[PDB]
């Protein structure tokens, strides 16, 4: 860790509200969505999430649509997906460590 | 160990001054160096324990 | 460094180094809520600003609040565990009322912080109960000392302040305010509100809208503690 | 209801570890100094705040107990407040009975008994704080120390806190029986200066004195005053 | 809570009170206290453990406490605990005086305190008083007396005993060189100096690490004195001469 | 009259500073005589601060007016009267410096040794190194070279264990 | 001595600071000051850049709680 | 062993005993409560553990005061104890001050009583969540919920129990701020049927209560005729 070998210690922390919104847009772009999609609600419900969890939100929304036998996703599916991933997150220890 | 090392350090100081005999000032400087480095090692160990 | 001997990590008894691990964890619990608050003292005013997160539309945002009125001229903001903070607020109200009843004049802010600090100190000495994992900040106008800002923590430390933060981003807010405080005065006007809102907005990178923060102020002209309405907060936000 | 069993118990070798750790907390505390001059006593401490935001004048470390007694500490701040309140309470109880200011030795004994009770009572830990008490009774100055264990000693000059070993060694070399309060104050400031790690300012230290007039905390004007020399 | 309880008042598998055993082991390190009973007085000699150029001299003694007009005691162990017990001793003795208008006999005072200590070792869940005491006094029933007590609450009368550091060597010497029934206060003082001289291996008697108090009867009133520096040094010098003359 | 006394002490400070800047050594000396009875109206700490500051201002400039020695002795007498041993030591070292400057070699050695005994009984590293280097300089002036060298080595060993200000390090070198 | 180092930069203030740092740390302070200069598109290093680089490279550890001391 | 008492913080600052208490609340059957313009309506999914139990047995809706209702989830024994506490607080208020206790004040007093059980090792946290509802002309409809940790908030529509998340999703589409109690009762019944899992649990009985202008500000059980209509509407909706 000496500043002659690893000069810069870049910190990639969990996304903020804006970071969550951008990640959600990136991962939900390619989905065939019918109706208005309010990413702000998903962002508010996705506190403490990481990029992988925000992608899993879209994946689970698509899975809910497939289960319903629909060729499109809806805000209800997105809300169900965020709730599902939030429930799943309980099995993980949320803690970060620093270069000390 | 310290008493052994101070003699060698005094000899080296006499060498640097380039004389074939060790001096009282050389011994004084030798003790000032060896005892101080021993104290430095002791305080470093204390900090490591801290 | 982190040696353990017995139950020093389970109750409030000295660690081999002379530490109170249970007290330290109470500080670590203050960050469970995920919120941050800032209090700044002006030339003739005091202001406290804190986040306001409503997780969903079902919640009644009106009841979700972290600003409380201890007395007519004293208000506070709490951070950390929700239940713990409310209990401490009730105790502060009772202590302030008792002081007025006994001595015949309103309780100074420093004395109220001292009384709450003494109560907390008992928790860290006695092993029957854990320390409250919450932090309080009090603001009021002293008769012959101008605005006052005080903060008390789980351990019982209650130093006064000119600018202060508490919560997840306490460190970043403290640095921001110290830089501002160093320059000229840390604000010396009733627009001290702008300094606080900017400090909070800077650390969290939020760009608040009117319905994401709450503000409480006391001024020398109007010492009564007031909670600014969402309209007034928006006016300050647009101005900055 | 509250635990009724003592948390401080003898170790196999006969030591009270909990009292030992309370002294370790005191040792890591902030440095403090007390010097008993020929015609007065002086108490000084370091008050280095964490940043510019803290109000230096908000809370004091050198707090009076009566018109002729004051004390300072080295250790946990919250525990100091508890003992200061008890000390003031005990001083007034004495005055109510005897119509005379409590002598410094008597106050130290009563305060010490309070700290001892927390090493034997049930469900409590020792006060991780050491107190220095100064007084002027019967035309004579007094300086006392009272440790977490409840034992108290009479000092001519002493120090506590971080690097107190060097602080006491320093004081031994420089002390003199016939010193003057001005020279005592000057020595007390220098003792602190030995291990300070920064520039000492009137806001970064606290001083109090006791003499025939009575105990009083020096103002920042005077503290800067002395610092200049 | 059961989990955090220390169980300070229970029996060990071999029927031993560990907390009392540890407390006695704590007293084994404290300053040495010595007591000798003579024909015309009693004396207490204690090692002044605290020794520092900066300590001030306050009070009439550091380890010798006056309990009555005709009693005194010395302590070895936890200083704070000793202060608690010395205060209780003063209260007990005055309560007896209030009840009977006669000074408390020395044996009764020791028993009253030892009853307090015994209670701590039986019930309460508290740690015992880690203190051992030596008492000297006079009463109309048995004249001059010397007693000892332990944290367990057990006491016994002695003609000469020691407790604290190097107690074993001190008692071994006292046993050898004690002339029961034929010792004056002057030979008793000399014996105390000789015992202290060998028991304190660290350095020698400097007349500053030693505190000596003597109890005698003069004109029908008990007199308790703490020997001053000049006389303590004089005793040490005489001991040095005698040791020289022997060699 | 606390406000008046504060104004007066500030005024004496400012006037002495201006006189020092301008170079009126006689005026500075007269001012230092005038402030003789002002000791009793200001705090002992501030009396000493003013005395030390005015002495330093006078001695900063190098006019061999001839009153340097007399005024330093008077200051030392004041310090001994007011029991300010530390002020005494500092002013005694500055007196050694002035004595060396004023071609007074043999005499200064005895007092330099007195102060190198008192300071070593104490442990004032700064004044110790300064006086040691000054005694090395006067020994060199006397041409007693190996003794000067020994003194300089002692000064170096004393300086090695203290953060020497840039001025002190430069004079050492 | 190799960098540009506008006159407003006073290295004595950084030297005086009581932080336990190595020569690699010092070189990294200078290097980050230069990196900030390049980022802002300047061929001269400023005291603002030096201050920010020092803060970035001598990152202080977690602060011990104040109820001690 | 950091989770064996409520008087010890975990290394990261968590009271596991409180967290476990909430976990017990999460195994109960769901119970919902919706606030509307006219008043408040409560609904509970009462599972029939055995066919031998009488209808109305183990009722999970209580009247803490003549104007305040109460729905509970989790350990029933603890819930009944809290209901007795709430009644005591309401009765004491009337005797001392002479008028009906405001719902906000009642929620605060009960919440502090609950919170006092998460500070010492001598007691354990209540393993139950409950919600208080009332209606007064001066204060209007009000709905509150309290968790094991002792936290109380106002709600527009709340859920507690097993299917809390699914119920919250359904409640989001009601637009309750401009609806009446008569229409809300049907909606409350509809939600409970949707969240319920017929595959896992055998059968359940729907318990309903409300308080509002139509009841004159007195909490009471919904009439049998209205409950029958709501149940039919919910069953019909589940096409």
């Amino acid at each position: 860790l000496r500043p002659g070998r690893l000069d810069r210690k870049i910190h990639i922390d969990l996304p903020n509200e804006q970071a969550r919104l951008d990640i959600l847009k990136i991962h939900a772009g390619p989905i065939t969505k019918h109706g208005e999609i309010d990413y702000e609600a998903i962002v508010k419900l996705s506190d403490g999430f990481n990029g992988a969890d925000l992608r899993n939100v879209c994946t689970e929304a698509g899975m809910f649509a497939i289960r319903a036998d629909h060729d499109f996703v809806v805000q209800e599916d997105f809300m169900k997906a965020v709730r599902k991933v939030a429930d799943s997150k309980k099995l993980e220890s949320k803690l970060d460590y620093k270069p000390v | 160990a310290e008493v052994k090392g101070v003699c060698t350090e005094a000899g080296m100081y006499a060498l640097r001054e380039r004389r074939v005999h060790v001096t009282q000032e050389d011994f004084e400087m030798a003790v000032a160096k060896v005892m101080q480095k021993d104290s430095e090692k002791n305080m470093s160990i204390k900090k490591l324990w801290k | 460094r982190g040696s353990s001997a017995g139950f020093d990590r389970h109750i409030t008894i000295f660690s081999p180094e002379g530490r109170l691990y249970q007290v330290e964890y109470a500080f670590k619990a203050i960050n469970q809520g995920g919120l941050t608050s800032v209090a700044v003292r002006g030339k003739d005013c005091a202001v406290i600003v804190t986040q306001k997160k409503v997780p969903d539309k079902l919640l009644d945002s009106s009841t979700v609040t972290h600003l409380f009125k201890i007395t007519e001229n004293i208000g506070c903001v709490m951070t950390g565990m929700t239940a713990d903070s409310r209990s401490q607020v009730q105790r502060a109200r009772y202590e302030a009322a008792n002081w007025k009843y006994k001595y015949g004049y309103e309780i100074p802010v420093d004395m109220l912080c001292k009384r709450i600090a003494d109560i907390s100190q008992v928790y860290t000495q006695n092993a029957e109960m854990r320390p409250l994992g919450c932090c309080m900040i009090l603001i009021g106008i002293d008769e012959e000392q101008g605005p006052q800002v005080y903060k008390c923590d789980p351990a019982g430390y209650y130093c006064g302040f000119k600018a202060t933060a508490a919560g997840v981003k306490q460190t970043e807010s403290t640095s921001f305010l110290e830089k501002k405080v160093k320059k000229k005065f840390d604000w010396t006007f009733e627009q001290t509100v702008e300094t606080a809102i900017t400090c909070l907005s800077t650390v969290l990178s939020i760009d608040f809208k009117p319905s994401e923060i709450e503000v409480g102020v006391v001024t020398v002209e109007n010492p009564k503690f007031r909670i600014l309405t969402e309209a007034e907060i928006d006016a300050h936000l647009v101005a900055l | 209801r509250g635990y009724s069993f003592s948390l401080t118990t003898f170790s196999p070798s006969g030591k009270l570890v909990q009292i030992e750790y309370a002294l370790a907390a005191v040792a890591g505390g902030a440095p403090s100094v007390g010097i008993k001059a020929a015609n007065g006593v002086v108490l000084a401490t370091e008050k280095k705040q964490k940043s510019i935001l803290y109000d230096e004048r908000s809370v004091h470390k050198v707090e009076p107990i009566t018109k002729h007694i004051g004390l300072v500490y080295s250790g946990m701040g919250p525990d100091y407040r508890v003992l200061v309140h008890r000390a003031r309470k005990l001083a007034q109880q004495y005055y109510l009975v005897y119509q005379e200011p409590i002598p410094t030795a008597q106050l130290v004994q009563r305060v010490a008994s309070v700290m001892q009770e927390y090493t034997q009572s049930g469900g409590v830990r020792p006060f991780g704080v050491s107190l220095l008490i100064c007084g002027w009774n019967e035309g004579r100055p007094y300086l006392f120390q009272s440790d977490p264990s409840g034992a108290y000693f009479a000092w001519k000059a002493t120090a506590m806190g971080k690097n107190y070993v060097n602080g006491k060694t320093f004081l031994e070399k420089r002390y003199n029986e016939d010193l003057e309060l001005e020279d005592a104050i000057h020595t007390a400031i220098l003792t602190l200066k030995e291990s300070f790690e920064g520039q000492m300012t009137e806001d970064n230290i606290e001083v109090g004195i006791c003499n025939e007039a009575g105990f009083r905390r020096l103002t920042p004007t005077e503290v800067k005053d002395y610092l200049a020399a | 809570s059961r989990r955090y309880d220390s169980r300070t008042t229970i029996f060990s598998p071999e029927g031993r009170l560990y907390q009392v055993e540890y407390a006695m082991e704590a007293i084994g390190h404290a300053g040495t206290c010595l007591g000798i009973l003579a024909n015309d007085g009693v004396l207490l000699a204690a090692e002044r453990r605290n020794i520092h150029k900066l300590l001030d001299e306050v009070f009439f003694s550091e380890k010798i406490y006056k309990l009555n007009e005709d009693m005194a005691c010395s302590v070895a162990g936890i200083t704070s605990d000793a202060n608690v017990l010395t205060n209780e001793l003063r209260l007990i003795a005055q309560r007896y005086l209030l009840q009977y208008q006669e000074p408390i006999p020395c044996e009764q005072l020791v028993t009253a305190l030892c009853d307090i200590k015994q209670a701590y070792t039986q019930f309460g869940g508290k740690r015992p008083f880690g203190v051992s005491l030596l008492y000297i006094g006079w009463d109309k029933h048995y004249g001059f007396q010397l007693y000892q007590s332990d944290p367990s609450g057990n006491y016994g009368g002695w003609k000469a005993t020691c407790i604290g550091n190097n107690s074993a060597a001190a008692v071994s010497m006292l046993k050898q060189d004690y002339k029961e029934g034929e010792m004056t206060l002057k030979s008793a003082l000399a014996l105390a100096i000789k015992v202290l001289n060998k028991t304190m291996d660290v350095s020698k008697l400097s007349a500053e690490k030693v505190e000596i108090a003597t109890l005698t009867r003069e004109n029908g009133k008990t007199v308790i004195r703490v020997l001053k520096q000049k006389e303590v040094e004089q005793l040490i010098k005489k001991h040095e001469e005698e040791e020289a003359k022997a060699e | 009259d606390e406000e008046a006394v504060q104004v007066k002490e500030q005024s004496i400070l400012e006037l002495g500073s201006l006189l020092a800047k301008t170079g009126q050594a006689a005026e500075l000396g007269g001012l230092l005589k005038y402030v003789r009875p002002f000791l009793n109206s200001i705090s002992k700490a501030k009396a000493a601060r003013l005395v030390r500051s005015l002495l330093d201002l006078f001695l900063d400039m190098e006019a061999a007016t001839g009153q340097e020695v007399e005024l330093c002795l008077e200051c030392i007498e004041w310090a001994k009267s007011e029991k300010r041993t530390f002020l005494r030591q500092a002013l005694e070292a500055r007196l050694v410096s002035l004595y060396f400057d004023t071609k007074r070699y043999q005499e200064a050695l005895h007092l330099g040794s007195q102060l190198l005994r008192e300071l070593k009984k104490m442990d004032d590293k700064a004044l110790l190194v300064e006086v040691q280097l000054l005694e090395s300089k006067t020994y060199h002036a006397l041409s007693n070279l190996p003794k000067a060298r020994a003194a300089l080595t002692s000064a170096r060993t004393t300086a090695n264990a203290i953060y020497c200000p840039p001025k002190l390090q430069a004079t050492l070198d | 001595s190799k960098m540009n180092l506008s006159e407003e930069v006073d290295l004595e203030d950084y030297v005086a600071r009581p932080d336990k740092i190595s020569g690699a740390d010092i070189n990294s302070i200078c290097q980050e000051s230069g990196m900030l200069a390049v980022r802002e598109n300047r061929y001269i290093v400023l005291a603002k850049d030096f201050e920010k680089a020092y803060k970035t490279v001598i990152k202080k550890d977690e602060q011990e709680h104040e109820f001690y001391k | 062993g950091y989770d064996l008492s409520a008087s010890t913080f975990s290394p990261d600052g968590r009271v596991f005993q409180v967290e476990y208490a909430m976990k017990a609340v999460e195994n109960s059957s769901t119970a919902i409560g919706i606030r509307c313009k006219d008043g408040v309506v409560f609904g509970v999914e009462k599972l029939v553990l055995s066919k031998l139990y009488e209808e109305g047995s183990n009722k999970r809706l209580f009247n803490v005061d003549r104007h305040v209702g109460m729905a509970v989830a989790g350990l029933l024994a603890d819930a009944r104890s809290l209901a007795d506490i709430a009644r005591e607080e309401a009765s004491n208020f009337r005797s001392n001050f002479g008028y009906n206790i405001p719902l906000k004040h009642l929620a605060d007093r009960v919440a502090m009583y609950v919170h006092a059980y998460t500070l010492y090792s001598a007691v354990r946290p209540f393993g139950c969540s409950f919600m208080l509802g009332s209606y007064s002309v001066n204060d209007g409809a009000q709905l509150y919920m309290i968790d094991p940790s002792g936290v109380s908030y106002g709600y527009w529509g709340c859920a507690i129990g097993k299917a809390r998340q699914a119920a919250k999703t359904e409640i989001e589409k009601l637009q309750m701020k401009e609806m009446t109690c008569r229409d809300i009762v049907k909606e409350v019944a509809k939600i409970i049927y949707i969240v319920h899992d017929e595959v896992k649990d055998k059968a359940f009985e729907l318990e309903l209560s409300w308080v509002g202008e139509l009841t004159n500000g007195r909490h009471e059980i919904v009439p049998k005729d209205i409950r029958e209509e709501a149940e039919k509407y919910a069953k019909e909706s589940l096409k």
